């Protein structure tokens, strides 16, 4: 007689990122 | 490489850095029976946190250096690969999978590695919770072909929540049920750990200190489990010896008094049970010795294995049950009033026993697992049982026969240690152990002196005047009492006459 | 020098290029109190964006120039730290290491520098971190052992996200609560700023317009 | 290397460059017990920020140089691990310190940062002391089971107000020497008292240090163009929280001079608030447990507003929570309340619609009233015993022709539990507003209207006859503060609005209503 509400989270999305070289 | 995420249990076994396990060598044989399979040779140690599952593979690692293994398990090196350590320090895309492939590269290279992934429920949900590549989808090809021997270890709940729900993963792992030990099994565990303790703590441990560590931890600790909480008591026992050497049973009763909080440690206190119940109840002393009488049988003598610890009808009433709970294991707050006058209908019968799933009240009610059997002993008071529907205490016919309640969430809550007390059919009344009768001016004025001394003891400590008169105690007896009712909560008459005029002392 | 990797905020105060803050004297002296401490000698100025966190230390720069300052930090040059110019042109290896060591030895060389790092959360977690240590881990030992006192200014949200992340920062930074002005304090601010806006727009601004602009905003 | 890890807290302890740790010696004893185990060694030291977790280990560092330690910890150094002081090469030379010295005991401040380096010290090879918060333990450290088999929770709580005083007496000479002023006993005994009352975002064993550090710092400032006491540290708090120094530095019944009418109920509640500011009753029991039964709209919600004024300094920071939304634990898990009472060390919480609740919650409802303790999910006892309890509750033939005071008290026992009124300090039943009490409420609500018209340069005085009509249109014997404000809109404001747009009134003058009935 009563709903449950799954309530989907959002994720942080483990990221690629460019970096910077220096010579 | 593989040393960066866990220690070598086999190399720790031949250096004697592992605690010996006594018993659970049928569990070790079952794990060797899985590990010597071909295709899915991956056991998962099913238990609950502290029964000894690291200790199973600690004993398997000792069995390899002893050569007590099959030829498919000799010269195997066990590594406790912590997969949470693989997640740790992994902020980037692909950073996680790199140090798991470095682990699996040494599996292919060595070929004699058995991973012990403690907390195997973490394997689902290490990269993306099966939405993408996690650590499960990396291992699932090699686990299914026997090219990666992996001993998991997880709680039976976590095996059902994470490993069983992934039906692809549950076939890769073979459930080895590591049960919680018995108390007599825990004592012989601690016999072999006596050598490990006496070398470290500089103590000597007597024989019954183990008995008073295993029986006593089963009796008062229910969050923790047997072959860990009893090791904890001998650990904390030497932690009183580091304050100071032979430990007693009182040495363990000291360190459980630290842990749980109760200092009470039954035949002596059961005989003079009445006096520790007189300290909160004066007047109506016939019912005090009556509820002392039947409990001197149940907790001293003969008892059915399926019965609550006494069952009573009360017809102060609830003030005696609060003092009864204080003697019961040492806490005031074990008394749970259900307020049976707050239920009259049949659909409200599921509002105190748990809802059928789908429905209203799936958690308002059905929390009795975390209430009753969470505590080692309890007193459940059913206040105003006459106002209830018949259908509600048809469900209480379970717990008067057996002492088992089926929650609406499907849990079996044992009432076998709970003093079930009703307060106001011939089938309902004969299962109750006793009918205890409370009788309704000299008894009221002695409860006046009992209740003003609790207040006045604090009052003069903060430098306040104490002006009392024994004639005024009879004036408290007139208002704070009702023949037609019951001693109108005298405490309300004390805060009427004393505490309102407590403000009129600084004025 | 710090003039290339920042700007002198008290030289901007004696050239009259900082806006005066009429009021705010309790929070400027607050910064001077928690500079003179011994365990949390670093004022970080927390507050919602717009309440005038930068204006406190610009009001501190005017307090030093006017001589309204104790003579433990009299003639004590405030330099805000431009992290843009500190990172810019660090194309070669170890430049950003060397630049941030130069601006910290120039503080210890002269000792008439008290450093302001605007957006102190930007310091934490950025600046060189691929093959060298970043900006924050250079500041961190001189903030922990004590060779260096920053004045900081984060948002109240950004203070919990970056500075209140590690405890070894928390025992050295004192959060200075720069609150919203009330409407009556804002009218005092606006009447004190009136000369800067009567001169820029060459308009006149009535007292009604000040009490309107604080009440209606 | 060895000193790029951090600081030897024990070389600093014998040198005297470490502060004295006075008080909290039982928690230092609990740490050195757990350090003396073999199965569950290496205690993680749990406490909210500023309660002393470095200080317990800084007390343990002084314990090893005094011989207040067993033969286990005797002559055993303790380094701290500064991670901010090539990175991954040196952090695995941390685990080399077993083979290097063998005296190594590590203190890791913020141990939760090590799990998601993460020295696993071959299971248990490097002794360790952690430091974490109650919730940061149960979210990072307690979540990972490999970390939980070894590290032991050691609960370090916030000091009580009187225990903090003895901490500050021991830390007196270090602030006496740094700020070169002689800080007095007054400033100490009023530090923790005034820091607990007016700060809750940080804890006493720090926030009390923060004001005596800063009051001493203000001395060294204002000498440049030598005693600190109760007034000097109250000057410092006013410069922080803003709370007027005077405030920081009984009941006066003044409450009635803000609200309208109900004069005896003002003096009724002022006698029990005067009692609990002396603390004469049991501090286990709540400070003020009041039920504001009786008529609604007679200014009984406003009495809590003035009581929030009288006991905050601020007019309104009082907690408003609603009940009656409950048939699940999913909805009743808000008993919103646990986080806003956490921010307020004192609040005035108001419980409306408490005649409507789910029947199981009445068991847990008594824990608000009897105990004043509700341990939330972060493992923290939320106070309600240093917080006043306000229970706002609103309760044929030819017979015709007004004391219902005890008659209210009869159905109080019936609609609620008969032991719910056992823990009520006094009962309040209000009166219906009479013809002279309702007419000065009309002055209160039109004072908002005249304030809006003062801004466009006019003031209007209403005659006493004009307010007589509004006071009887805006009163019925079920309400009376609620319909009055609507009738001033529908009779005064909607007429005055179109009269200043059509400019019948226009700009500056006085208008006066002279009504004919
Ligand atoms: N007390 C004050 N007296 C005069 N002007 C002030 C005062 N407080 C703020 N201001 C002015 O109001 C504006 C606030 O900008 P400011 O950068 O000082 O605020 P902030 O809170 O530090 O902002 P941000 O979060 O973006 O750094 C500026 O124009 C500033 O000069
Ligand atoms: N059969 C056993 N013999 C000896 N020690 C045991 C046994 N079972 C558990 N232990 C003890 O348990 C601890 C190891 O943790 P364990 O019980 O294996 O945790 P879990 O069950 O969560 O894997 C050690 O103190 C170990 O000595
Ligand atoms: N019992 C105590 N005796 C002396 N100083 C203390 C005590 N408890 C806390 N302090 C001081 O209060 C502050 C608390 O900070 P810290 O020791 O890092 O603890 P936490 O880790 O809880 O923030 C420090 O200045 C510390 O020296």
């Amino acid at each position: 007689k009563v709903l449950i509400l799954a309530c989907l989270v959002a994720l942080a999305l483990a990221r690629e990122l460019e970096e910077l070289n220096v010579p | 490489v593989l040393d960066q995420f866990g220690r070598n249990l086999t190399a720790a076994a031949m250096e004697g850095k592992l605690d010996p396990v006594i018993g659970r060598e049928k569990e070790i044989e079952r794990v060797m029976q899985v590990l010597s399979r071909r295709t899915k040779n991956n056991p998962v140690l099913i238990g609950e946190p502290g029964v000894g599952k690291t200790a199973v593979v600690e004993g398997l690692a000792q069995a390899i250096v002893h050569g007590e293994v099959p030829e498919t398990l000799k010269d195997k090196q066990l590594y406790t690969l912590d997969l949470g350590s693989l997640v740790a320090g992994s902020r980037y895309r692909g950073d996680f999978e790199e140090r798991l492939k470095k682990v699996l590269k040494e599996i292919n290279t060595r070929g004699d590695i058995i991973l012990f992934i403690d907390a195997l429920h973490t394997l689902v949900g290490a990269g993306a919770a099966e939405g993408a590549i996690d650590a499960a989808s990396i291992l699932k090809p090699k686990l299914a072909r026997g090219e990666l021997q992996t001993i998991g270890a997880t709680t039976l709940d976590e095996y059902r929540k994470y490993i069983e729900k992934d039906a692809a993963l549950e076939r890769r792992f073979q459930p080895v049920q590591v049960g919680e030990p018995t108390v007599e099994h825990t004592i012989e565990i601690l016999k072999g750990l006596r050598d490990r303790y006496e070398a470290h703590h500089r103590v000597s441990i007597t024989d019954a200190a183990m008995v008073a560590a295993a029986t006593l931890a089963d009796r008062y600790i229910n969050d923790r489990f047997l072959p860990d909480k009893a090791i904890d008591l001998i650990d904390e026992a030497g932690a009183r010896m580091r304050i100071r050497a032979e430990v007693d049973d009182e040495q363990i009763a000291e360190v459980l008094g630290n842990w749980t909080g109760i200092p009470v440690f039954e035949t002596t206190r059961l005989l003079r049970m009445e006096e520790e119940l007189h300290k909160r109840i004066i007047g109506q002393e016939d019912a005090v010795k009556a509820v002392s009488k039947a409990i001197r049988r149940t907790r001293a003598g003969l008892k059915d294995p399926k019965r609550p610890s006494g069952s009573f009808i009360f017809a102060g009433k609830t003030e005696l049950s609060k003092a009864l709970a204080n003697f019961l294991f040492g806490d005031d707050d074990a008394l749970i009033q259900i307020d049976m006058g707050e239920f009259h209908d049949r659909f409200t019968a599921s509002r105190l026993f748990g809802a059928p799933p789908g429905y209203v009240g799936y958690e308002e009610g059905g929390q009795l697992t975390e209430k009753v059997r969470r505590k080692p002993f309890s007193v459940v008071l059913f206040d105003a049982i006459e106002k209830a529907h018949q259908e509600i205490y048809n469900s209480l016919l379970q717990v008067l026969e057996d002492g088992r309640l089926t929650d609406g969430q499907g849990r079996t809550v044992d009432f076998k240690n709970t003093v079930l007390i009703f307060t106001s059919r011939p089938e309902f009344l004969n299962r109750i152990d006793d009918i205890i009768v409370f009788h309704q001016r000299e008894e009221i004025i002695r409860m006046v002196d009992l209740m003003i001394s609790r207040v006045a003891g604090q009052l003069k400590s903060k430098d306040m005047a104490l002006v009392l008169t024994d004639a005024a105690k009879a004036l408290l007896a007139k208002r704070g009492f009702d023949p037609v009712l019951g001693a109108r909560p005298l405490r309300r008459t004390i805060q009427r006459e004393i505490e309102d005029q407590l403000s009129e002392k600084i004025l | 020098v710090l003039d290339q990797f920042g700007r002198n905020l008290t030289a901007a105060a004696m050239e009259g290029k900082l806006d005066p803050v009429i009021g705010r004297e309790k929070e400027i002296e607050r910064v001077m109190q928690v500079l003179s401490r011994r365990t949390k000698n670093n004022p970080v100025l927390i507050g919602e964006p717009g309440v005038g966190k930068t204006a406190v230390v610009e009001g501190l720069a005017q307090a030093i120039v006017h001589g309204e300052v104790p003579e433990t930090l009299k003639d004590k040059q405030l330099y805000t730290l431009d992290l843009g110019s500190l990172v810019a042109g660090s194309r070669y290896r170890g430049d950003f290491e060397e630049r941030l060591k130069k601006v910290l030895k120039e503080i210890n060389t002269r000792g008439d520098i008290i450093l302001f790092i605007d957006a102190l959360h930007t310091l934490v977690g950025a600046g060189a971190a691929e093959g060298a240590i970043d900006a924050a881990s250079i500041l961190k030992p001189k903030l922990a052992r004590g060779e260096l006192q920053t004045i900081g200014a984060t948002t109240l949200d950004e203070y919990r996200k970056y500075i209140e992340k590690d405890a070894a920062l928390e025992r050295r930074f004192q959060p200075v609560q720069v609150g919203e002005p009330t409407v009556e304090h804002t009218i005092e601010i606006l009447k004190g700023l009136r000369d800067r806006y009567e001169a820029h727009h060459r308009v006149s601004i009535t007292d009604a317009a000040m009490v309107a602009a604080a009440t209606l905003a």
